[PDB]
Order: C-alpha cells, then sequence, then structure tokens
C-alpha cells in the first residue's frame, strides 16, 4: 500500500529522514526521526533500515506512546510528506 | 565480491574528509557533531553557500540553528521511493515547506521554461554536484 499523508505543520517536521508518525485526520500531526530516538543510528534514512531499527527498544517505547493518542507507524518524510514504510 | 563495498568504504572514505572540515568551520563547536550537521556542511559546500531553491546565502555561522536549514529530498520520496544522496539537497527551511510534495520542475513551472526554472537549473549546474546529482535533480 505504503499509504502517504501530509505532514502537518506543528509536527516536529526537521527535512527528510526515517521517522514514526502519528496520524489523524489523515495527516501526520507528530513525527519522531529515528537518527533523534537513536542517537547510535548514524545511517543515510535509507527505507531499508527499519528492518533492523524497527526493533529497536527506543523505537517500540517511542511508537507505544504515540499510539496512545493516534494510529501510528515506520515510515519515512520527505518533502513534506509522510510515507507509511 | 559485493557496489555495497565500495558504498560503504567510499562512504567511510568521504565522512572523514567531512569532519575534518567540520573542526576547520567549527573550532569552538561543543561536543561531537553528528552526521547530519556533517551533510549539512557538505551540501553547504557544493551549493557554493547558497539555498538551492531561492539561491539566498546560508549564514555558515547558522548551519547548525534550529530551524534555519534543512537536508530534504529534491524528488519526493512518496513519487520516487529515491532516498539516495544524490537526491539530497541542503534548503531554508521556508522555501521547503513552499516547495512541499512537488519536484522541482514543478515547483518551478518548468514546463513553460519559466525564468524561474531557468534561473534554478543555472544555479544546479553551476554547483559542485557530480553530473549525476544535477541529473537527478532537474528530473522532469
Amino acid at each position: 500500500a505504503n499509504k502517504t499523508y501530509k505532514i502537518g505543520k506543528n509536527a516536529g517536521y526537521d527535512g527528510c529522514g526515517l521517522c514514526l508518525a502519528a496520524i489523524s485526520e489523515n495527516e501526520a500531526i507528530k513525527v519522531k526521526y529515528l537518527r533523534d530516538i537513536c542517537p547510535d543510528y548514524d545511517g543515510d534514512d535509507k527505507a531499508e533500515d527499519w528492518l533492523r531499527w524497527g526493533t529497536d527498544s527506543r523505537v517500540k517505547a517511542a511508537a507505544l506512546e504515540m499510539e496512545q493518542y493516534a494510529y501510528t507507524s515506520v515510515g519515512m518524510a520527505s518533502c513534506w510528506e509522510f510515507v507509511e514504510l | 565480491a559485493a557496489e555495497i563495498e565500495k558504498r560503504q568504504e567510499e562512504n567511510r572514505k568521504d565522512r572523514e574528509k567531512a569532519a575534518a572540515k567540520f573542526r576547520e568551520y567549527f573550532p569552538n563547536f561543543v561536543g561531537e557533531p553528528k552526521s547530519k550537521d556533517i551533510l549539512k556542511l557538505r551540501l553547504y559546500e557544493q551549493q557554493h553557500g547558497k539555498c538551492l531553491y531561492s539561491g539566498k546565502e546560508i549564514n555558515l555561522g547558522r548551519l547548525n540553528e534550529k530551524g534555519y536549514v534543512e537536508i530534504d529530498h529534491a524528488l519526493p520520496f512518496s513519487r520516487t521511493w529515491d532516498d539516495s544522496f544524490n537526491n539530497k539537497v541542503l534548503v531554508l527551511g521556508s522555501e521547503n515547506q513552499n516547495k512541499g510534495n512537488q519536484t522541482p520542475y514543478e515547483y518551478f513551472n518548468g514546463k513553460d521554461n519559466s525564468r524561474e526554472w531557468q534561473e534554478f537549473k543555472a544555479r544546479v549546474e553551476t554547483s559542485r554536484f557530480p553530473r549525476s546529482k544535477k541529473q537527478r535533480i532537474l528530473l522532469q
């Protein structure tokens, strides 16, 4: 599928990168970048990196917190859009 | 034996170079810079110190300032799946928000050979990007 959503203006956008996004009313209302969740992620924001990093305990904890209020998925921020991966 | 090894090795053999320049230009930086800081400087240098979309001057002293400049994709990932370094540019946050989910060709009205498109193409062509990257950014 790879659904795509506009990232909202108060979501924490910081350019392109792998991120978690909380989706509400067809918009990514909050993004949290992998490079911020996991300071030791020094990769290049390649889509396939989520297979390794999706199971990191810090990613799991961040996603659980977002799921408290909205549908949450891993994906890619790019050009003000969130693409589910 | 397996382009990945060359990528990982040559990509190794490009980060010390960019880390060395970061120390040169920010010799009073506090702590260790991260990869995003290092890459911002690399793109700054290849773009001749200017925002790619607007041509405006990037204040090198503000390079690491929150909200000032961002690295983003030129061609939207949603439409290309292109997460490569050849698809990454350094842009003022405000100009990147105006472009949104458009390609440069769309954003600059390249279909009408507009002056803004010609100006943008000239900035890309005069950058220090490799030919593969100039080609990527200008894809129609």
